[PDB]
């Protein structure tokens, strides 16, 4: 209930006119419910065909609810709509003992959006079949998903803020899309009672754990063996060797004299004194990250993942090759055995927060999967408001070969 | 009409439409100076005067009249996409009864934005470009105008929500000037709400027709639909004795459409003929064989197919079939031997890969293809063991999955071809692999040396430096026992080695991929190349 601000899309910018992609009956009868509600409530309204644009729309099931929620994917909106030169990051945030997450995106809705914005918003509900036409809806209010509404609505979410953040000003609250993210090294008990305490106060107007001290970055352990065979070292040596364009210090010379010769690959070879060196040079230069490796915010970030097998997973996060802001490990969460997508998409999301939640924006992701596999399942896994960017890659066998060499714990992060 | 006019503008700073009116005979035009007088008192058309400077020609074939808008359309802005996707019949659900409303005059029914009306100008030509034509231009939504379609379906949206509500168990479907109205009631019933929706129309002045009145079957994308079920519009085979490449890729085509529903179809022999025609008119004799199978197929399609409609209380299952490598079929049905649909996929063919994966692709074109016709995602039944899926899966590099699915041993079943092993091979012969060759002159050698102390060499001409590479695991390959360790500094063995296809765009891959399968233990191992490796 206040006045409009006037939003333009960038200089030369046209609206999206993306096609709705298929929707499972479900997901099509739960926006139906949703829509005709915010139709009533005056959040959106019907619209005419001399719109052209489109954005597609879905349903996710977010943790803990068995409601579903609208999402609207405006990715191609977001890049589109006019820049806003935000809130910068808080570097301090990404060196919490904890950070939680909290959904704020119904306060979007009490906010009125510049009428003459209105038709970019344009979505559109599929009929399963398509023996019914598709219902068009535009939004007459702040949508969540657009960067738009987190920018407009930043002067009253400061407002709505500033009593807990000087009550509490240990606690560093950052925001990115529809999320609140809240970092505090409380202990986990006073930790999440002063969550609540903060929902308690954000909810009084209409709103309702992660451990970024443990992303530690992981070095690259080589094997250690009691005897070395012709193949051990042949493997060894093609992975330091492709190594090298990172660690320019490594070198496989002593251990390619030893490869000399048509000997069985099972056979041992004994390792010269000046092999048992270089290794030992070699372990050392990967005892560390490479020196000069610094984000640029001018830069876009980029995610790489590899698919391991058995439910692993490996990504690098970097803006220049082999110059790596950070890598790790993922491991498919329960329940997920035999989904591929599922585990892809969960990762993807971990990964993007955690982007989030260090340079407070999200990477450009290369995933290991065919176009139509991930285009036709993503969304049955997705949980998120805000979609990162993607392609798809054919990833060199190498890469795999290398980062799945990385140190593991010792047994690994125990508690009782 | 009392329709609320939906606002129309044109293009991005571009001017309405003038081209110059088409010259006519007297003939012509006391014709259409005869339906313009018509459509005038209609109230379809507006005699406008001297104010305007748009203009487009009309025509006169038999005396009926036809506008030209080409030049207005490409002037029109753009409207969203008028339903382009219609509905499939295994997506339908049966009807007690079914009726279709031929509502087509309604596209004259429409007002036009007043605004817009004047780019829809026209003349109507003088007796010898004398004196000044007759003005014209439209007050409703033009036949062959961009924004008609678009807009008149979004006018008859809004005009049938009412009764849509009104009478919920009654199913309307929109297409071009029809309205397909179906219903499970009793057909008293049906007719008689027929009749209430006959009049709600009425009331928009939306008039509709006994003698034009359409009955069921009803002819859609090749099939004859029934209330109950549906059939296959049969498809004729010109018996001829002089066939022209024009008449044979036609006749490849529709038989093309029809190896989706008829089983048995085969173009093969057909398709040979095309091979090096000089000319769309050229004949071409049919050979045997061509003689021998356009003689099956004539007979295949004598077979009438009949199918069903879709049950949402029932199960929908998927079942597939691997009719040679690449090349899949399907059936979804929910009852057995009842078919919503069938089809089949072109052979996939591509620069390298294995059956495992090509099935999971023919797995997810159904699954995108059920969520558009069922918005549900069927049961597979896939002639692969569970085990086969596990192991190759799991492993591979590319993510990759199956919906819920059950196995079904109706062989040929899809199979791993061949496995690298994990670890060298213990007690097997190792070959040292190498190829090279001059990028240039296309000269090169391929060969191998093993811990044996077996060797050879083969010189190639006209060849590229990866074939002699590959020549050099493939002779690696020939020259071993049923147990063999292979070493290449080969970049393209890298991808063998993690993707393990069955089947290659390369001909020589593909026999390496023969002798890989023919194998009974196989280890290929990588190496940099240029290195202290011997
Ligand atoms: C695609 C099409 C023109 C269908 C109209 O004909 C039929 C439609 C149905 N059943 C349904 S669900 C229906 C009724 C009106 O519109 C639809 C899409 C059944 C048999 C026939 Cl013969």
């Amino acid at each position: 209930p206040i006045e409009t601000v006037p939003v333009k899309l960038k200089p030369g910018m046209d609206g999206p006119k993306v096609k709705q992609w298929p929707l499972t009956e479900e997901k099509i009868k739960a926006l139906v419910e949703i829509c005709t509600e915010m139709e009533k409530e005056g959040k959106i309204s019907k619209i005419g065909p001399e719109n052209p644009y489109n954005t597609p729309v879905f349903a996710i099931k977010k943790k803990d609810s068995t409601k579903w929620r609208k999402l609207v994917d405006f990715r191609e909106l977001n890049k589109r709509t006019q820049d806003f030169w935000g809130i910068p990051h808080p570097a301090g945030i990404k060196k919490k003992k904890s950070v939680t997450v909290l959904d704020v995106g119904d306060a979007y809705f009490s906010v009125p959006l510049d009428e003459d914005f209105r038709k970019y918003t344009a979505f559109t509900i599929p009929s399963i079949n398509n023996e019914t036409p598709g219902i068009r809806y535009q939004y007459n209010v702040l949508p969540q998903g657009w960067k738009g509404s987190p920018a407009i609505f930043q002067s009253s979410m400061t407002k709505i803020l500033e009593p807990f953040r000087k009550q509490n000003p240990d606690i560093v609250i950052y925001q990115y899309m529809d999320d609140l993210y809240v970092g505090s090294d409380l202990e986990i008990g006073q930790h999440r009672t002063k969550i609540e305490e903060l929902r308690q106060h954000l909810l009084r107007w209409g709103l309702t754990e992660l451990h970024p001290d443990k992303w530690t970055v992981q070095p690259i352990v080589l094997p250690e063996k009691d005897s070395w065979t012709v193949n051990d070292i042949q493997k060894l040596v093609g992975k330091l060797n492709w190594a090298s364009q990172i660690y320019p210090g490594i070198k496989v010379r002593q251990l390619c004299k030893l490869l000399r010769g048509t000997k069985a690959l099972t056979e041992v070879i004994p390792l010269t004194e000046e092999a048992e060196l270089e290794l030992a040079e070699n372990r050392e230069i990967l005892k560390e990250p490479v020196h000069g490796v610094y984000y640029d915010p001018s830069k876009d970030l980029i995610a790489e993942i590899q698919k391991q097998g058995q439910g692993q997973w490996t990504y690098q996060i970097y803006q220049e090759p082999f110059k790596n802001l950070k890598t790790g490990k993922y491991a498919r969460m329960r329940g997920a055995h035999t989904n591929d997508v599922k585990q892809l998409t969960e990762a993807v999301q971990k990964i993007t927060t955690e982007s989030i939640v260090i340079w407070g924006k999200t990477p450009k992701f290369k995933l290991p999967i065919q176009k139509e596999t991930w285009e036709t399942w993503w969304t049955e896994y997705w949980q998120a408001t805000w979609i990162p960017e993607w392609e798809f890659v054919n990833t060199p066998p190498l890469v795999k070969l290398w980062y799945q060499l990385e140190k593991e714990p010792i047994v690994g992060a125990e508690t009782f | 009409s009392p329709i609320e006019t939906v606002p129309v503008k044109l293009k991005p700073g571009m001017d309405g439409p003038k081209v110059k009116q088409w010259p006519l005979t007297e003939e012509k035009i006391k014709a259409l100076v005869e339906i313009c007088t018509e459509m005038e008192k209609e109230g379809k058309i507006s005699k406008i005067g001297p104010e305007n400077p748009y203009n487009t020609p009309v025509f006169a074939i038999k005396w009926r009249k036809l506008v030209d808008f080409r030049e207005l359309n490409k002037r029109t802005q753009d409207f969203w996409e008028v339903q382009l996707g219609i509905p499939h019949p295994a997506g339908i659900k049966k009807k007690k009864s079914v009726t279709v409303l031929d509502v087509g005059d309604a596209y004259f029914s429409v007002p036009l934005d007043e605004d817009f009306r004047k780019y829809t100008a026209f003349t109507i030509p003088s007796i010898n470009n004398e004196t000044p034509g007759i003005r014209y231009q439209y007050n409703v939504l033009p036949q062959g105008w961009k924004g008609s379609p678009a807009i008149f379906q979004s006018s008859m949206t809004k005009i049938l929500e009412p009764f849509r509500k009104q009478n919920p168990d009654i199913v309307i479907y929109q297409y071009m000037d029809d309205l397909y109205v179906g219903s499970d009631l009793e057909i008293g019933q049906h007719r008689t709400k027929i009749e209430e929706l006959r009049q709600h129309l009425l009331r928009w002045g939306l008039t509709t027709p006994k003698k034009h009145q359409k009955e069921p079957p009803f002819l859609w994308m090749g099939y004859e639909l029934h209330p109950d079920k549906w059939t296959v519009q049969p498809i004729v085979l010109p018996e001829k004795d002089s066939w022209t490449v024009n008449d044979i890729q036609k006749l490849v085509g529709k038989l093309n459409w029809a190896s989706q529903i008829y089983p048995g179809i085969k173009v093969r022999q057909l398709c040979k003929l095309l091979r090096g025609t000089k000319a769309l008119t050229e004949v071409i004799p049919l050979t045997e064989e061509a003689e021998l199978e356009l003689a099956e197929n004539r007979e295949i399609l004598k077979e009438p197919v009949h199918g069903v409609y879709y049950d949402p209380s029932k199960d929908l299952i998927a079942e597939i079939q691997k009719q040679g490598q690449g090349q899949w079929t399907y059936q979804i049905y929910q009852e057995p031997f009842k078919n919503l649909k069938t089809g089949k996929y072109a052979r996939m063919r591509g620069a390298h890969t294995n059956d495992v994966k090509q099935l999971t692709e023919a797995v997810q074109k159904i699954t995108t293809e059920s969520i558009v016709i069922w918005g549900k995602t069927p049961k597979f039944k896939l002639p692969i063991q569970k085990e086969t899926w596990e192991t190759w899966w799991t492993e591979y590099w590319q993510a990759t999955w199956i919906p819920e699915w059950e196995f079904v041993n109706t062989p040929p079943l899809v199979k791993l071809w061949y496995q690298l092993e994990k670890e060298p091979i213990v007690g097997a012969e190792t070959f040292y692999v190498d190829g090279a060759a001059n990028r240039e002159t296309k000269l090169g050698k391929a060969g191998y040396v093993t811990n044996r102390g077996r060797q050879k060499v083969v010189t190639l001409t006209d060849t590229t430096n990866q074939k002699t590479e590959l020549q050099a695991i493939y002779l690696a390959l020939q020259d071993s026992g049923l147990e063999v360790n292979i070493v290449t500094d080969s970049q393209y063995a890298l991808g063998i080695i993690q993707a393990q296809p069955d089947q290659s765009e390369s001909e020589l891959v593909n026999q390496i991929i023969e002798q890989l399968i023919k194998k009974e233990k196989v280890y290929l191992a990588w190496v940099p190349a240029h290195k202290g490796i011997g």
